[PDB]
RNA sequence: GCCCGGAUAGCUCAGGGUAGAGCAGGGGAUUGAAAAUCCCCGUGUCCUUGGUUCGAUUCCGAGUCCGGGCACCA
């Protein structure tokens, strides 16, 4: 079954008999003005949040909101 | 109310939807998003599927109009003798093969596109497509 | 690196660095080679450091010809130690070069490869060098 | 850095025509059920990356590293 490694990455079940860890991820919107977004998705990459959506609020015209499945851990 | 950007581009004939680069350049828009999906991978179908990109043009009022052609000549020849990359190591790599017309009809298609109405510079044309994967021409 | 695999003798005199070299004088396997300037003992390392530079040089084709063998041991006294006591220990092998000599040659190889691969080369070595082209005058010889 | 070598299974390891064994496990045999013993079975991206070959754990590079030599190191 499943368990959490909690407060003790030392205090593993044992990685002899394992398949899956799991990294707590979340749901991230992030609201930019105008295409600040290039450097947005660069730092979003390397926090390995996986691009799932983005929509533009017209107007003018800067204004874009993107979502994404993000590792918990990875922002903090 | 977006301005008049002149929209050139590099889509492709079939994967279609408002996943990036469908987002970024066509957010100066406001048109039907899943159109190049809808009518440009049903009318250009015939030919299978693949890359061509889309020119279209937005107007304030929010207006589309756009127009396209033929997938790339490295797809007509991954249909050829089945191919789905090239041959990594080509220059001596001899995957796949063809003959100097059934590398020949593969310019039936992308005809309107360089500016050789002659299917013999239409022909090493596709067939030079062919090295930089190396499928080869017999005899 | 190389060094002789046996040896009727440990141990060789320093003897002299005179005179043009002896033979080796004229490209003779490849297209370009790199010819000495003036006399030294050229150790194996400093070979070694040579043919690597032009090999990483030519990751993927290229002959390299290496016309020059380290046969003469090198001798040095341990440190710290007085005169005396017999010849010191060999601690490595060198070869003779002579002004003239050909010590390296590339083939299969662009012109540009060839001339750049032979001047990092030469900046290994202890002595003036001079990049050549086979000639001629090394197919009379 | 250097000379010698040495990175092959979760671990400790044998070794130019695609590599195994102990071991840990999981299951099974034995038992009333265990312990001990024994049987059965894997993912090896033969450490990483590039090249060499028709064929590379092997050969050529590079990278990071491990055990012994020198050397720096009140
Ligand atoms: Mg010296
Ligand atoms: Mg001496
Ligand atoms: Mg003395
Ligand atoms: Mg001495
Ligand atoms: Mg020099
Ligand atoms: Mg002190």
């Amino acid at each position: 079954g499943e368990e959490v490694e909690v407060h003790n990455p030392a205090d593993l079940p044992d990685p002899t008999r394992i398949e899956e860890i799991l990294e707590p991820y979340v749901k991230l919107t992030i609201f930019t003005p105008e295409e600040y977004v290039g450097s947005l998705m660069q730092l979003l990459q390397e926090k390995r949040g996986r691009l799932v959506n983005m929509n533009y609020l017209p107007g003018a015209q800067k204004r874009v909101e993107l979502v994404y499945e993000a590792p918990f851990a990875e922002i903090l | 109310k977006k301005v008049v950007a002149v929209v050139k581009l590099q889509l492709p004939a079939g994967k279609a939807t408002p996943a990036p680069p469908v987002g970024p350049a066509l957010g100066q828009h406001g048109a039907n998003i899943m159109e190049f999906v809808k009518a440009f991978n049903a009318a250009t179908a015939n030919m299978g599927d693949a890359i061509v990109p889309v020119e279209i043009t937005i107007y304030a009022d929010r207006s589309f109009t756009f127009v396209t052609k033929t997938p790339p000549a490295s797809y007509l020849i991954r249909k050829a003798a089945g191919l789905e990359k090239g041959a990594h190591k080509p220059g001596r790599e001899k995957v796949g093969r063809i003959t100097w017309e059934q590398v020949l009809e593969i310019a039936k298609q992308k005809m309107p596109d360089l500016n050789t109405t002659d299917l013999e510079a239409a022909a090493r044309m596709i067939a030079g497509s062919a090295r930089s994967m190396g499928v080869e021409v017999v005899g | 690196m190389l060094m002789p695999r046996r040896m009727k003798y440990r141990k060789q005199q320093r003897g002299r660095l005179k005179g043009a070299t002896k033979g080796g004088d004229y490209v003779a396997f490849g297209d370009y080679g790199l010819v000495a300037l003036e006399p030294a003992w050229i150790t194996a390392q400093q070979i070694e450091a040579a043919r690597v530079a032009m090999v990483r040089h030519f990751r993927r084709g290229g002959k390299i010809f290496i016309r020059i063998f380290p046969d003469k041991p090198y001798t040095k006294k341990p440190l710290e130690v007085r005169m005396g006591k017999g010849k010191g220990n060999v601690e490595g092998y060198v070869a003779v070069v002579k002004p003239g000599r050909v010590m390296f040659e590339v083939a299969g190889v662009t012109e540009e490869q060839a001339m750049e691969a032979l001047r990092i080369a030469g900046h290994k070595l202890p002595i003036k060098t001079k990049i050549v082209r086979r000639d001629a005058y090394d197919e009379a010889q």
